[PDB]
């Protein structure tokens, strides 16, 4: 029962990011971009716990 | 520190749910620099 | 063991597993707590 909602960048190396993109520096967040088309595993699901 | 036995009563629980790692206090200035009262 | 009276010590101490507070005071110098983690508003 643990929210985390910092918006650090990730840093996947060991070179500083320094809040920007670049090599080994990845935002830790992504995209689900739920469409039909996509498969049933792929679908959107809600669930309440 | 005095000598004896005390047992402290539950006062307060609350579903904050985030992670704690420091804390501080805080004092109660009063401008009559500032003069303030003598605590530990 | 901090002493207020200028004495003006108020330094962030380390949270832990729990924390046991004591006060001896007169006329309520001491009023309330912050907690937290970076103690800026990027964290909760
Ligand atoms: C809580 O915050 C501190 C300070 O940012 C961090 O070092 C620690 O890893 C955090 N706790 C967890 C479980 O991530």
């Amino acid at each position: 029962f643990e929210r985390d909602i910092s918006t650090e960048i990730y840093q996947a190396g060991n070179k500083p990011c320094n809040g920007v993109a670049g090599f080994n520096c990845y935002f830790p967040l992504r995209s689900y971009s739920f469409r039909p088309t996509y498969g049933v595993g792929h679908q959107p699901y809600r669930v309440v716990v | 520190l005095p000598q004896g036995f005390s047992a402290l009563e539950p006062l307060v629980d609350l579903p904050i749910g985030i992670n704690i790692t420091r804390f501080q206090t805080l004092l109660a200035l009063h401008r009559s620099g500032w003069t303030a009262g003598a605590a530990a | 063991w901090f002493h207020v009276i200028k004495r003006f010590d108020n330094p962030v101490l380390p949270f832990n597993d729990g924390v046991y507070f004591a006060s001896i005071e007169k006329s309520n110098i001491i009023r309330g707590w912050i907690f937290g983690t970076t103690l800026d508003s990027k964290t909760q």
